[PDB]
């Protein structure tokens, strides 16, 4: 994936990520516009509108669990397969959620991030991420691949 | 196939951007340049680097076709036949890349708007350009 | 919006299926259950074993759905409104699975009209259960 | 990914193929059925028409060569990433495909194999086929993931 250049810039800059602000908006902005994967949250109560999901605080705390995940394959952006080994194993074998979505929730990641930092994401630091979302998504995707 | 909500959160929005059209048009190619490499391809004569004066251009044209669609939310398909034309049966686009592009333009807007790209514009927004995408992909005749 | 000739080709095609529609869209749930095993986590409570009979009721269901939207190409919306309300509103089914049921709907086609199944006849059908599909994941609100 | 009964199946079930036939008429429909897929075979004259494409020489020619390689995969059914590890670079790093086109032409080859084997291509060997198209498209797509 990432060069030491590319990952370092990526690195540098998760560091003024609010791992619990960006976690919850994420997941919820995921749930509200791709209403098919509340199917997956149907326990999680209240996701019958925007607002409700937005302000469901089990939105909010599960989103700062993937955040995290996301904070460590950062930490391993080399073996992102065996960073999500045990998680992709959770999402495919047993919940067997569609691998497109893995993708969506990353392109949403990028969406969040872009709101909260503005001029400061720019497009080539955009493009670091992608490479990110993308070597996550496929790591989580290896129990199918 | 914009519910009224839809239509109000589009038009809501693209009020916002105003004069800033041409120049997020712009931003958004080059954030899908740079990101989708492979969509290089189908400009193969074009300065694809940053300030190329045809990236802006180009930029200004595709804001310019997203004003008229906004414009006319109840007739897209009349109001972007000569695209669909242009980039389904000209230009053999393959679908992948009208995602690449709403993204590009959805992560520029959220940049640009933050206060205003609330999880609903979002999704308004989301459904907008796929249906743009649906038209500009229809006549793969 | 399918063309005059494409909607020709689907009742064509439909008409030589007549009396085995309802064998067919059981066939086609069927082959979709064996090759994209992840469908079935939407049956749980279905017999999901070879000639169980509620798989053969769904497929007649299915079936019957279809013969609907042949008979009004020219409202599928309209057509299949409770439809897109149960899938994408109450049962919140993923749309990459509107592919996969296509794709077995083709293949059981196929297999049973293969003097029928032109180049163009698939073309049309494809170009119909797309249609079919996008109708059924409007709703997901 | 193909256990030893499906293997045996599948192999046997292969021996009936008509790799020109078959193959010529597979990559004919993906050009009819997903037209920005001609973008690529420019270089064949007129794709025009189902009929000029169906028909087209260039065409049912390098379908042949397309499933040639199928075979050679079919050989190879434990190594299908080293079996086209070089049609991957080429697919990917020089043409550009996109890998969903991968999966399209592996789906339209089943649709193929169904109109050409009627009855004798039950649910259980187009299943067995679905895990065949699939390996060898995520063997294709690997120089992308
Ligand atoms: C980058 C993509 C994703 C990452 C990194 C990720 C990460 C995680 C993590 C860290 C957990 C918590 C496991 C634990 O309890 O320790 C989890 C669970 C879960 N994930 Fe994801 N996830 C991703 C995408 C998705 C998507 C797209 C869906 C569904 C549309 C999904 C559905 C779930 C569900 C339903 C749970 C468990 C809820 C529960 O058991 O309480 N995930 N995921
Ligand atoms: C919302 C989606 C899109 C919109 C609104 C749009 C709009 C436009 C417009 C207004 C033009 C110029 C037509 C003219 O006046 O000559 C154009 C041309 C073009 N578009 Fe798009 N486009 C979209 C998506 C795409 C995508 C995804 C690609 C490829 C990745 C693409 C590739 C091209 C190319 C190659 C040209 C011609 C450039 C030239 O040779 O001058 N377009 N588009
Ligand atoms: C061509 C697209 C489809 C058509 C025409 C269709 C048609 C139908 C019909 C007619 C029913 C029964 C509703 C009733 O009469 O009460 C139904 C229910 C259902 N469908 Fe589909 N369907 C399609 C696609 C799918 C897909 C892709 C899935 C998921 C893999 C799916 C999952 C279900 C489920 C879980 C039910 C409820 C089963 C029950 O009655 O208990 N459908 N659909
Ligand atoms: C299962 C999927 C596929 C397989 C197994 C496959 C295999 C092959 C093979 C064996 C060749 C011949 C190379 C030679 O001359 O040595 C080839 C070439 C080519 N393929 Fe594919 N292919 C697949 C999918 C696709 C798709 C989806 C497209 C584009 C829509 C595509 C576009 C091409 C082109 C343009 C060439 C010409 C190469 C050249 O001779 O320059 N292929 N492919």
């Amino acid at each position: 994936m990432l060069t030491a250049e590319e990952k370092a810039a990526v690195t540098a800059f998760w560091g003024k990520v609010k791992v619990d602000e960006v976690g919850g908006e994420a997941l919820g902005r995921l749930l509200v516009v791709y209403p098919w994967t509340q199917r997956f949250f149907e326990s999680f109560g209240d996701l019958s509108t925007a607002d409700a999901v937005m302000n469901n605080p089990k939105v909010k705390a599960h989103g700062k669990k993937v955040l995290d995940s996301f904070s460590n394959g950062m930490k391993h952006l080399d073996d992102l397969k065996g960073t999500f080994a045990a998680l992709s194993e959770l999402h495919c074998d047993k919940l067997h959620v569609d691998p497109e979505n893995f993708k969506l929730l990353g392109n949403v990641l990028v969406v969040v991030l872009a709101r909260n930092f503005g001029k400061e994401f720019t497009p080539v630091l955009q493009a670091d991420f992608q490479k990110v979302v993308a070597g996550v998504a496929n790591a989580l995707a290896h129990r199918y691949h | 196939v914009l519910s009224a909500a839809d239509k109000g959160n589009v038009k809501a929005a693209w009020g916002k951007v105003g004069g800033h059209a041409a120049e997020y048009g712009a931003e958004a190619l080059e954030r899908m340049f740079l990101s989708f490499p492979t969509t290089k391809t189908y400009f193969p004569h074009f300065d694809l680097s940053h300030g190329s004066a045809q990236v802006k251009g180009h930029g200004a044209k595709v804001a310019a076709a997203l004003t008229k669609a906004v414009e006319h939310l109840d007739d897209l398909p009349g109001a972007l036949s000569e695209l669909s034309d242009l980039h389904a049966h000209k230009l053999r686009v393959d679908p992948v890349n009208f995602k690449l592009l709403s993204h590009s333009l959805l992560v520029t807007l959220a940049s640009h708007l933050p206060s205003d790209f609330t999880p609903a514009v979002h999704a308004s927004l989301d459904k907008f350009l796929a249906n743009v995408s649906t038209v500009l992909t229809s006549k793969y005749r």
